[PDB]
Parts: C-alpha cells; structure tokens; sequence
C-alpha cells in the first residue's frame, strides 16, 4: 500500500529480459536472494527467524507477480542444455522456503501452480514435451522432492489447468 | 491544474534561479535512482495529485 | 425529465474528463449547436450549491476548465457561487 | 452530486496482467478474444448521437 505501480514497472523489465535471453543462462534474482539471506544473521534467534520468514514471504510474493518463465526459462533447446535456473530454484526451495513458506511436509497452493504453469508452458513450446516433462519430474525425485509432495496435496487444483 | 498559482510561480522561479542550479552540481543532492525509489515508494495509490 | 437526463449526461462527461483531461468534446459540440439542451445540461453542471471542499475536486476542476474555455455566461456562475455560500406523542 | 469518479481497483487489473502474459507465452497465427469482447460491447451500446 505504496508500491503497486512500481511492481508493474518490474513486470515490464522482467518480460524485456525474458525476450532478450530468448534471442541456457541463469537469472540474477536468485543471486540477490542468496545475498540478502547471507547478509542476515545466521543466528537462530526468533528475531532472525521472523526477519528471514518476512524476507521469504516477500520473495514468494514477487515470484507470484512475475512470469513463471523466470523459474523454468522458456524453450528448453535440448536434453543437453537442460535444468538451467531450475537447479537455481531447487537450492532456494530446499535451503530456505521449506523452512518458512511451507505446511505439513508440503509447500503452498500458489507457488506449486506458479511452477507447474511455467513447466508445461516451456515443455509444450519445446519438442518431445511429454518425455522432457517426465525427465524434469524424475530429476525432482532426487533434487526437490517438495514440489512432488506439494503436487500430491494441490493435485485437485492443478489437474484442470494442466489438462 | 493544481493548487495555488502563487505556489506554482514560487516553484518555477526557484527552478529557473541560478544559485539552485550551481548548488545541484557537487552532488550527494542529485537524487540517486535509489533515493527517488524510496520517495516514489513512500507515496500511495490512494492520494495521488496525478 | 431533461434535469435527470442532463445530470446523467454531465456525470459521464466528468468521470470521462477525469480519466482524461481537456474537456469531453461530445459536450463541447452539444454546446455551440444544441443551445437549448446546452442550458438544460449546463444547469446540472452548476448544481454544486453544496459543501465546496477545502481541495478543488472533479466537478470543481471541470467547471474551472469550462470558465477558462470562456463558456459559462457570468450571471449563472455568480448565482452558483452565492447559492454555495448558503400531547399526541 | 456524482462529483467525479472513484477508482476502486487496479489490484484486479494487475491480476489480469498475470494471465495475459501466461496465455501469450502458451500460444507461442490464431488471434485474441480481447477484440471479440471489445466488438460485443461497442455493438451492445446504442448507435445514437445522444
């Protein structure tokens, strides 16, 4: 209540950089996230825990605002250039979000849908879509099992949109 | 458009005045992008003036 | 009837002017070549004989734009200003 | 006194900004539903000079 013109200016420039890259490489966002998490107290104090919870809900917010293309890129070019920015996201989800933006051995309705949207978008835009989706969701049995344990809860939601 | 033409005139006379331009050069005062962001974030979508 | 309609007409002129500036031009036309309907319209445009706020607002700035457009013969504006000043139980 | 025009919501116009960019990327020959909607409302209005 202050901000909702400036967060629209952000959407402008995020989509710009999406197109300039679409003309493999990873996003600066995740580096900014890791810098602020780093520059917080590693102290376990309830002050620090709340401050980091605050900062991660704000990250979840800005990712819901911005396209799901920032997560999975767009147009996965082949199996060889694969899991670019998704590994970036997976470290974030394992390290931090599973602490804070979770419930019940699982994630949020919102970010789960935000992910699966970007996933099916880039996969269907690329060739061998069913096989490449099967590939990234077999990777997730190893690298970010949360997204699956979330997708078990929030399946009733996704299945309509996905289908 | 907006409130009193005298306040308008005052602002424009200051803006044109030389010693304000000569002050604006050596600058911490030259409004950093980040400073500008802090003031534009300060304001609301509630009371606008534009 | 041309009081309730003229009100709905000038309402819209203003809520459009607002998302714009510079005088919804349907009304500016209706001015020079619908002079009778112009006066039956322009009277609910001067219907603000009410609490005039501290801050000039929508109606206020619209009427300002008209009087700067050299419309509003001054009689009606002066009158507008004056009116605004305002056992068994 | 209808006295200008309240605004109410741009929140909802930024939830719309979502799904536009969503459907845009998902499509990428065929054309938009926007201009169908636009034509329906412009048609459903009066054709009068009123």
């Amino acid at each position: 209540t202050g901000n909702e013109d400036i967060i629209s200016r952000l959407q402008e420039m995020v989509a710009d950089l999406e197109l300039q890259q679409d003309l493999s490489q990873e996003h600066f966002l995740f580096e900014i996230f890791r810098r602020r998490l780093q520059a917080l107290t590693s102290g376990w104090s309830v002050a620090a825990s709340l401050q980091r919870q605050r900062e991660l809900l704000m990250y979840k917010r800005i990712l819901l605002r911005l396209p799901s293309s920032v997560l999975c890129g767009s147009s996965f070019q082949a199996e060889q250039p694969i899991t670019a920015r998704c590994e970036q996201f997976f470290h974030l989800v394992n390290s931090e979000m599973r602490n804070f933006c979770s419930h019940g051995g699982a994630l949020t309705q919102d970010i789960t849908a935000h992910f699966f949207r970007g996933l099916l978008n880039a996969c269907l835009r690329s060739r061998d879509p069913s096989l490449m989706v099967d590939f990234i969701l077999a990777k997730c049995q190893t690298k970010c099992p949360l997204i699956l344990t979330s997708a078990l809860v929030w399946w009733p939601s996704l299945e309509p949109v996905l289908l | 458009h907006l409130p009193s033409a005298d306040w308008q005139r005052a602002a424009l006379s200051l803006w044109t005045h030389r010693t304000f331009r000569e002050v604006l050069k050596e600058e911490d005062v030259h409004l950093t992008y980040q400073d500008w962001l802090h003031l534009e974030l300060e304001i609301q979508p509630e009371a606008d003036a534009l | 009837e041309p009081h309730s309609q003229a009100l709905q007409d000038v309402e819209k002129a203003i809520m459009v002017f607002e998302h714009t500036g510079n005088i919804p031009v349907t009304v500016m036309e209706a001015s020079i070549f619908r002079r009778p309907y112009y006066v039956s319209h322009f009277l609910p445009a001067l219907l603000t004989p009410r609490v005039l706020p501290k801050v000039p607002d929508s109606r206020v700035a619209f009427i300002e734009s008209l009087k700067r457009a050299d419309k509003i013969p001054p009689s009606l504006y002066s009158t507008y200003c004056q009116a605004c000043s305002a056992e068994p139980l | 006194l209808v006295f200008g025009g309240r605004t109410g919501n741009e929140d909802i116009i930024s939830r719309l900004q979502e799904m536009v960019a969503d459907l845009e990327l998902q499509q990428d020959s065929q054309e938009h539903f926007l201009f169908e909607i636009f034509r329906r409302r412009l048609q459903a209005l009066t054709s009068g000079w009123s």
